[PDB]
RNA sequence: UAAUUGGAAUGAGUACAAUGUAAAUACCUUAACGAGGAACAAUUGGAGGGCAAGUCUGGUGCCAGCAGCCGCGGUAAUUCCAG
């Protein structure tokens, strides 16, 4: 579990920077907030629809 | 633990039936409302409304003439004290 | 006039009954 | 003496139980007195 | 004073429940209400369902 | 299990638990452990800036001793040394906390039961060599109906035992008698000995730490109705009046004490009840500065303006538009020509003409604002405007209690951000007088018992009354017989109750409901369980507990347990029919098969006229109706059965008679008396009996 | 008999404000200045209507008719049928009872027989699609206003049926602070015993005046012919404009006169809707007193409102200098911060209010 | 199986003393005390019936059903299917 939701993100800021740096070397190689997101998808049709 | 709503089949006539033992309870966790035994119709006096009622698997080995099916629930303890408790005068209901 | 009363009163009282308890029953 | 006291209903504490045997109080004695009882019924069985 | 006369009638009531509780009942409140035991044509005057 | 794992985008399969055992036993543990966290939700409605004293008040048998207890208190965080401690007592513990001590008296259930309602922390000292009283349980009873305040025991006389061994066992005994009372895993503390007049230092620095972590939860009564505990007592009467008058006036009383619970309303007015005196008015209102202000609060106050010696306060003990509606003087009229410089019965307000309308709505550009690349962007911008408009309650936590929570703190620090705008002048008329406020509240027509026959001793709060509560209907409530007390209760026999502040002796009826068909009356109370009941008095919410009690006067008590009733109260009218049975028995003097002519249950044949087509039964169980009224004979009438009647057989004709509830009412007036114990009221039946020889 | 008002104005609504307070009343000096001095017959029916629905009350008035004395009971309400006097029509007998609909010990199921219009007060289509609204905002959710039979002057005959289940404890405590967007304009055009035609043709007149402003236009043509119709005949329009985000209503109606222009008429509503629109701000100033009582009789808690100054006028504060003499609840009326307008925010701590009479 | 009886026994506890222990406490010892149901008062679950001038529901009489802490009086009142 090196990625987790920890109690408190304040306390472990450290640990998070050193976390990040560890996971973007090992995902490097493939690289080489619903309901915000709902509406967000609902603006982009609505903007289509009044295009077309 | 749960939320005593109301208590059904008060109206009932025939005492210590099926009918008259459900209480109707809404988990606090879920906010799922289901219906639950008291056991020995005079335990009924005990439960009033919004009172914290513990529920527990009720699970009958065999049917019985007048049971009603899908009460999956007992209410073991209310206000913190045992029903069975209270119903053998050994502790008293807290409020 | 009371058994008019009395009657029409116990037939309500068991014309509500069914409706109450079968009310109960279904849900 | 002023003091009130504890009545032994409130002491220990039973409320509401149907009434006992003497013979559930030593279960030596109802070992006792149930061979002693089953062995009646052992001479109306066979003989 | 103020209050003991309120406490006054207070007592004056509390004699008069006190000596209802003494008293026979009335011919109604009791069960078993043989014709005898009621006054005579006190039935139809009481008038109950 | 090969393609229901790929439906979702993300791989199912990969995603799993080094181990199933341990994921599993802690998942069910931890959930167990959360919904014992869980509690239906409530309001708090006092202060965070300014909080009131949580009353502390010790209780217990008198001979123990906790005058002297109270003295080993005040002495260890005060370090100031008391003397002939009465009447209520603030004390600074802490840099924020200020507990108030309380010592009852022990021979009073008249202040015992008035207590309970207001003791927001109760100690109990229960005697370690003498056990439990019966003060000390008939306390605990009466707390727990009214709501639980929280309780932390102390077990004085530990010292006496002679052996050790003995004494641990004791110890536990009460421990575990203790948890029953009250929640288990709560400890009373101990204290070894009084040699020095004190307790040792080391026990009650533990008890005095203890009891500033109680953290006390909210109670529902205390939430609903604005309380005060009665800090020092004034008369304000001229002499001269009294002189004249020659003591039988009715004296002019100013007040003293901390608010609590809700705002007292600050409009002059309002009624409130003293507990044990009766049902009074506030005529004015003042509040003054407090005399015991916290450290972190007093540096506050010497900021703003840029008391070390006295730590405790023992008074008893010896040392714009709205401002132009308001007025009543100016018109309404007036109102609107001061403000710019018509009856209601009509529904339509007053409008212009047609005439003037149309000319001036020809264009509709006035209210058109309430309707509903760059030129590209703006056009978005805009459509992104209509849609929040078009679709925002529906589309703006993890466990619903913590939610629905949280329509309590939104609903707190809007009322904050509200009151800190009016705050110095609106906000107190708004506020009206919030909890700790001590505030100088002044009566009238307070009678000339209370002055005269006073001592500090005994508390006296105040309860404000809701306009539900300030009437006079019969009321419908459950109770029962209280399993500790012996007799069961009687109908129609006066019992003392303490429903909502006041309390009082009515004479109750416990009425039943045959399966629910209609309200007939018992004549004794079920002996274990709630009967449906019935008495005249003082009007209160429903679901309100009350805890009613036989003879309250401490010259009568004997041994026997003193709380005889508890229970709620249902709802409440001022009319029930209530209903006693009565029968009307009768008796054949002539039969035949199926036929009967049954005599001496009616007197006239016009009394049988009344009665006819009645379902008449016997005791045998057979049916029937009566018929005809049998003439030559003035009584008698033919009634036919379902069989052949006997003669040896008793006929019973069911009927119901209303009866009605006896309207007796008695505040206690405990205090108003002189000698505050012992006030005897109505008797009961079987007392009656004895003092008038009758059998 | 403790409170004492002057004169016959805001005559109903005076009883309503002691029977939720229980604070009994003595309302002195009616209508004296007066040939026929006193109450008229009307407020005497009403006075039988609220006994009707309250146990307890008592209802005295003097041999000269000018001082009623009035000790309130406790809401007991149940199913009855309130007649109501040809003076004034069936829904102002109906707007007394809204304030007290949630709070009695059972359900209001009171009949109404009357007329049913007239100039002053409610007509049927305005008390559903205006007061219901509002009461559906606090938390009155199962209220309803069924019509039978409608009636028109002067003989009326009709018939509507007050039905309300919700009861509730007290009133939610309301914060509208935002001035609501317009969605729709709805508006029912009613007539009985005349021809079809003249409904539509009140629909054409109000379609063109609001032809201009840009939202979707809807006017339901009703019409009524037959008994049901009722005894006289007469028509009317009521026009609502509503907002669907926050639930919130605006209306205006007036009735057919003798011999009047149906397309004037269907035009005169629609300037009086957009004339009350420009006057208001979360309300109407004909639904504002009961949303002004909704926050006082509403919890032990600050509620907030945002109103307007054209609003504000002397009916209004007649208004709030009865509740003040009654509840003694000072309303705070601070200002908005935004410049274009001056709308104002009232905001109530409302007197702790519950239901004294509900079972448990 | 017993509705009168009969003497024996024993520690649960209380407790000199010695023992124990760093000192205490308990245990192991052991003077004096300490058992008749009305104690020195075994529990926690389960199977089954019965009762009222009770209530309710149905019914082609008097029955069938549900059931019954509630009856008529009474709570210093009842000894009551001994409870």
């Amino acid at each position: 579990g090196t990625y987790r939701k920890r109690f408190n993100e304040k306390a472990r800021s450290g640990h998070m920077a050193k976390l990040k740096e560890l996971k973007r070397i090992r995902n490097k190689q493939f690289t080489r907030s619903k309901v915000s997101r709902l509406k967000k998808k609902r603006l982009d049709k609505f903007i289509e629809h009044q295009l077309k | 633990k749960g939320i005593v709503l109301e208590k059904l089949g008060i109206e009932s006539k025939q005492p210590n039936s099926a009918i008259r033992k459900c209480v109707r309870v809404q988990l606090i966790k879920n906010g799922k409302k289901v219906t639950a035994f008291v056991p020995n119709d005079g335990c009924l006096n005990f439960v009033d409304e919004n009172d914290e009622v513990l529920l527990a698997g009720f699970g009958r080995k065999g049917k019985a003439k007048g049971d009603i099916p899908g009460v999956r629930f007992k209410v073991v303890k209310v206000s913190g004290v045992s029903l069975l408790a209270l119903w053998k005068e050994k502790k008293e209901k807290p409020r | 006039f009371e058994a008019r009363q009395r009657i029409e009163e116990k037939n309500k009282e068991s014309s509500d009954y069914h409706a109450k308890m079968a009310h109960i029953v279904n849900t | 003496d002023g003091k009130r006291a504890i009545n032994y209903q409130i002491l220990k504490n039973k409320g509401l139980t149907p009434k006992r045997n003497k013979d559930n109080r030593n279960s030596r004695v109802k070992k006792r007195k149930k061979y002693q009882k089953a062995q009646k019924k052992l001479k109306s069985v066979r003989a | 004073s103020s209050f003991e006369k309120q406490q006054i009638e207070i007592r004056k009531q509390i004699e008069q429940l006190e000596n209802e509780a003494v008293a026979e009942k009335k011919w109604s409140l009791k069960g078993e209400v043989k014709a005898k035991d009621r006054p005579e044509d006190a039935l139809l005057t009481e008038e109950l369902e | 299990a090969k393609k229901k794992l790929h439906t979702q985008g993300h791989n199912a399969k990969a995603f799993a638990v080094a181990a199933p055992g341990k994921m599993a036993r802690t998942m069910q543990r931890s959930s167990d452990v959360n919904e014992r966290k869980l509690h239906v939700p409530m309001v708090d409605r006092t202060p965070e800036d300014d909080p009131p004293p949580f009353i502390v008040a010790v209780v217990g048998p008198p001979g123990t001793g906790k005058t002297t207890l109270i003295r080993s208190l005040v002495r260890r965080m005060t370090k100031s040394t008391l003397n002939d401690i009465q009447g209520p007592i603030t004390v600074v513990s802490g840099k924020h906390r200020r507990l108030t001590f309380l010592e009852c008296p022990a021979d009073d259930l008249n202040a015992m039961i008035d207590i309970a309602k207001i003791a927001d922390l109760v100690l109990l000292l229960i005697d370690g060599n003498f056990g439990f009283e019966m003060e000390t349980m008939e306390f605990l009873n009466i707390a727990q109906h009214h709501g639980m305040p929280r309780v932390l025991g102390v077990a004085t006389h530990l010292d006496l035992f002679k052996s050790q061994s003995t004494l641990r066992a004791s110890k536990k005994r009460l421990k575990h008698r203790f948890w029953t009372e009250v929640y288990q895993g709560a400890k009373l503390f101990y204290l070894s000995g009084v040699i020095n007049g004190r307790y040792p230092d080391r026990e009650i620095l533990n008890l005095s730490r203890f009891i500033s972590v109680m953290k006390f939860r909210p109670l529902k009564w205390r939430n609903e109705h604005p309380y005060m505990l009665a800090d020092r007592f004034t008369d304000l009467t001229h002499p001269e009046l009294i002189e004249t008058q020659g003591l039988q006036i009715d004296r002019k009383v100013a007040i003293y004490g901390y608010l609590h619970g809700t705002p007292l309303p600050s409009a002059p007015g309002t009624r409130v009840h003293i507990a044990g005196v009766g049902d009074f008015s506030v005529a004015q209102i003042e509040k003054l500065p407090d005399p015991c202000p916290t450290p972190f609060y007093q540096q506050k106050l010497d900021d703003f303006e840029r008391d070390k010696d006295k730590l405790i306060y023992a008074p008893m003990s010896d040392v714009n538009i709205g401002k132009l509606i308001y007025m009543d003087n100016i018109s309404p009229e007036e109102c609107i020509r001061r403000w710019r410089g018509v009856d209601l019965e009509k529904f339509v307000p007053y409008f212009d003409t047609f005439e003037k309308l149309a000319k001036k709505w020809k264009s509709v550009d006035a209210i058109k604002e309430r309707f509903l690349r760059e030129m590209n962007a703006a056009k978005k911008e805009k459509l992104r405007a209509q849609f929040e408009i078009e679709e925002g309650e529906n589309f703006k936590y993890d466990t619903w209690y913590e939610l629905q929570k949280a329509k309590i703190s939104k609903q707190l620090e809007i009322n904050n951000i509200e009151y800190q705008e009016m705050t110095p002048e609106q906000r107190q008329r708004i506020e009206g007088f919030k909890a700790g406020s001590y505030v100088r509240i002044v009566f009238e027509k307070v009678p000339m018992e209370f002055v005269k026959n006073f001592n500090p001793k005994f508390p006296i709060v105040m309860g404000g009354l809701l306009p539900t509560e300030i009437k006079f209907g019969i009321v419908k409530a459950r109770l029962r017989r209280h399993r500790w007390h012996k007799k069961i209760l009687k109908t129609n026999d006066p019992l003392v109750l303490s429903l909502g502040w006041r309390r009082f002796q009515t004479l109750p009826i416990y009425t039943t409901t045959d399966s629910r068909t209609r309200t007939r009356m018992l004549k004794y109370t079920p002996e274990h369980t709630y009967c449906n009941a019935a008495f005249y008095g003082p009007l209160c919410s429903p679901n309100t507990p009350f805890c009613g009690v036989q003879i309250v006067a401490n010259s009568d008590t004997g041994n026997g347990f003193r709380i005889a009733a508890t229970g709620i109260v249902e709802e409440i009218d001022v009319n029930i029919e209530i209903v006693k049975k009565l029968k009307l028995v009768g008796f054949p003097y002539k039969i035949f098969k199926n036929t009967a002519f049954i005599k001496d249950m009616f007197s006239s044949a016009m009394e049988v006229a009344r009665f006819e087509g009645a379902q008449i039964k016997t005791v045998s169980g057979i049916r029937g109706e009566i018929k005809r009224a049998l003439s030559k004979p003035e009584g008698h009438y033919r009634a036919a059965f379902e069989d052949k009647i006997l003669m040896s057989d008793i006929v019973i004709l069911r009927s119901w008679y209303p009866v009605r509830v006896k309207k007796f009412y008695n505040p206690v007036t405990s205090l108003l008396l002189k000698e505050k114990t012992e006030w005897k009221g109505l008797r009961l039946t079987g007392q009656i009996r004895a003092a008038m020889n009758l059998e | 008999k403790y409170t004492t008002f002057q004169g016959s104005q805001n005559f109903r609504l005076r009883i309503v404000l002691a029977t939720l307070s229980g604070k009994p009343i003595k309302i002195e000096k009616i209508r004296s200045g007066d040939l026929n001095p006193g109450l008229k017959d009307y407020e005497v029916s009403f006075l039988r209507l609220i006994e009707s629905v309250t146990n307890g009350s008592v209802i005295e008035i003097s041999y000269t008719g000018t001082t009623v004395i009035y000790r309130p009971g406790i809401i007991v309400g149940g199913a009855s049928t309130h007649i109501c006097p040809s003076s004034k029509p069936v829904g102002y007998f109906v707007e007394p009872m809204l304030y007290l609909a949630p709070f009695s010990k059972k359900k209001f199921s009171i009949l109404f027989k009357g007329i049913t219009a007239s100039h002053n007060d409610a007509g049927i289509e305005a008390i559903k699609w205006g007061l219901m609204p509002v009461m559906e905002k606090f938390g009155v959710r199962e209220c309803a206003l069924h019509t039978l039979k409608r009636g028109s002057p002067p003989l009326g005959g009709g018939e509507v049926h007050l039905v309300v289940d919700s009861l509730i404890a007290q009133p939610i405590t309301m914060h509208e602070i935002d001035r609501p967007i317009i969605s729709s304009i709805t508006g029912v055009a009613y007539s009985t015993r005349v021809s079809p035609s003249l409904v539509n043709r009140m629909i054409d007149g109000a379609k063109k005046v609001l032809k201009n402003l840009q939202c979707e236009v809807n006017i339901t043509a009703d019409v009524w012919r037959g008994e049901n119709s009722g005894k006289s005949p007469g028509w009317g329009i009521t026009l609502v404009a509503q907002s669907k985000q926050k639930g919130w209503s605006y209306f205006a109606e007036d009735i057919g006169d003798a011999g009047s222009i149906p397309e004037e008429l269907g035009e005169k509503v629609a300037c009086q809707l957009l004339e009350e629109i420009s006057k208001s701000a979360a309300v109407g100033r004909n639904q504002l007193p009961l949303a002004i009582v909704y926050m006082v009789i509403g919890k032990e808690d600050i509620g907030r409102l945002r109103i307007n100054k054209e609003q504000i006028d002397e009916r209004f504060i007649i208004l709030l200098r009865d509740i003040k003499k009654i509840f003694n609840t000072e309303v705070f009326l601070k200002p908005v911060d935004e410049a274009d307008n001056e709308d104002m925010i009232a905001t109530i701590k409302g007197i702790g209010f519950t239901n004294t009479s509900k079972k448990i």
